[PDB]
């Protein structure tokens, strides 16, 4: 159950392989080496007798460092088949991905081939039920092998597709679906990826881990399927990142979210207030026009009807943000997901957690008893 | 206008000082117009990520428009101006200005040294 701490996101597949013999040895039953395509294509989980080979989602991985398509998933075919058994590995992908094809095809045949998705028929899955929600979306999958239940996940689709990818590994095991309810209930214990609603009774919060444009884009579109009111979402950009990666980031947020805020996620020694200005720019405003109109209390919009919002520090923007929500709208943390670390210059804080929104929505009653008004950027203080 | 076509009578290329401004409009053929400081419709939406990568960014420095301390020109059209750029006025309230400011010497003159005109009509033509 524990987890060693690792610098790198593969280990060395030595220091992997000894860690997994000593918890053979005593406190484990059971060795299974994970990694995704980057570590599959450097070597980590290559060098290992894998049972069960399945890829939850095959695309264009490592793309820029392989040097061609398709690269980590022909590596994990070739892993998979080099230990390979009759009936024992498991190919469970969505058939509308061509790579998983593309990697079921090779290998041994005589190993079990399944389909998870939910619109082929021939996969035999479904959802068949109607009960999206932020706190819980249970489904009613209806398949021969799949189990009856489903596991209540956060996202619309991507949790959906994770849940039934899961539900043919935990059905592999044993056919009783009454073995999965401790999977359903790991599923919708909110992990650091992907995180749904807290459980108090207050206005939704997402944690989610986006920092590239195209994952960042996928999840403000799921987002904006699940989120019935508004779309609230506050990040950052790092600093000595990708320059041109700042404006579309921008672009693409301000594109969908009705207001937005933009802080510094990670300085690290970059002046602050000049990748925000970047940031600003993709909007077409600078910092100098949002200053100037900040002495005054109009504050314009965007020309297509949303709002725009700013602040130098995440701790009160992100605090911000959290009070700044209506009942049905959820508040969406796309700067940081799982990490702990906020390298503020050329020191780092580790101040950055869920907590501080537990706490800022435990005492938004307070400051709505007190009177201050968070429905903007420019709270209404009283005299 | 005669301070241009003096140029070419004298064969002088424009200097290199054609100052654009953070809005990508800014010219010796603009400001003149009757909207200051905004964008002129061009139909297409304006690639703000392509101005962004052709006026620099992903490498080198960009001009970032962002206020400091420091006593220092903060707009690039400021650089060789003593204390700062003149202010901005159309041609519009540039024409109505000297008008009326002819119109005042005008009124000025006939006050202290215009009693007397050749008309006969003072009566109902002064007032």
């Amino acid at each position: 159950d524990n987890k060693l701490e690792s610098p790198h996101t593969t280990p060395d597949a030595v220091l992997v392989q000894k860690l997994m013999a000593k918890m053979v040895h005593n406190g484990t039953e059971a060795l299974v080496m994970e990694a995704s395509s980057h570590g599959l294509a450097l070597g980590r989980c290559d060098k290992v007798d894998f049972d069960i080979a399945v890829f939850t989602n095959l695309t264009r991985d490592h793309l820029d460092f392989h040097g061609t398509e398709e690269e980590y998933r022909d590596a994990k075919a070739k892993l998979f088949a080099r230990m390979v058994d009759p009936a024992r590995h498991r190919k469970i992908v969505n058939i509308d991905d061509p790579n998983a094809a593309f990697f079921l095809a090779q290998g041994n045949p005589d190993v079990p081939i399944v389909t998870f998705a939910m619109e082929n028929k021939s996969a035999d899955v479904h959802p068949l039920k109607f009960q999206l929600s932020l706190f819980e979306t249970q489904v009613l999958v209806n398949t021969p092998q799949g189990i009856l239940e489903i596991s209540s996940g956060l996202l619309g689709r991507h949790n959906i597709y994770n849940i039934l990818a899961a539900v043919a590994v935990g059905i592999a095991v044993g056919a009783p679906l009454e073995d999965i309810v401790k999977g359903i209930e790991e599923v919708d214990a909110v992990p650091g990826r992907c995180e749904l609603i807290d459980e108090e009774q207050a206005f939704g919060v997402i944690v989610d881990y986006a920092h590239t444009p195209d994952a960042l884009s996928r999840l403000l579109d799921y987002v904006r399927e699940l989120g019935p009111r508004r779309v609230i979402t506050v990040f950052g950009c790092a600093g000595e990142s990708d320059r041109g990666k700042r404006p579309i980031m921008a672009k693409i947020a301000t594109d969908k979210s009705d207001v937005t805020i933009l802080t510094s996620d990670n300085p690290k020694t970059e002046d602050p207030l000049d990748i925000l200005d970047d940031m600003l720019a993709g909007v077409g405003w600078s910092m100098q026009d949002y200053l100037k109109h900040g002495e005054n209390d109009y504050y314009p919009p965007l020309p297509n009807g949303h709002r725009l919002f700013l602040h130098d520090i995440r701790r009160v923007a992100v605090r911000c943000a959290v009070a700044m929500g209506e009942e049905g709208d959820i508040v969406v943390v796309a700067g940081k997901g799982h990490e702990t670390y906020q390298i503020e210059g050329d020191k780092k804080e580790f101040f950055d957690d869920r907590e501080e929104c537990r706490e800022a929505l435990q005492y938004v009653d307070e400051l709505h008893q007190a009177g201050i008004d968070t429905s903007e950027f420019p709270w209404r203080l009283p005299e | 206008l005669e301070a241009l076509e003096a140029m070419a009578k004298d064969n002088q290329p424009i200097p290199p000082r054609a100052m654009i401004l953070s809005r990508k409009y800014r010219t010796l053929v603009s400001s003149w117009i009757e909207p200051l400081q905004e964008e002129a419709e061009l139909g297409y939406e304006i690639d703000y990520i392509a101005r962004y990568v052709a006026e620099g960014g992903l490498t080198g420095d960009r001009k970032r428009w962002v206020p400091r301390r420091g006593k220092t020109p903060l707009d690039p059209d400021a650089e060789g101006f003593i204390y700062s750029n003149p202010r901005e006025t159309s041609f519009k309230q540039r024409c109505l200005e000297e008008w009326r400011l002819h119109h005042r010497k005008l009124l000025k003159t006939l006050h202290n040294e215009g009693p007397s005109i050749l008309g006969k009509i003072s009566e109902s033509d002064y007032i």
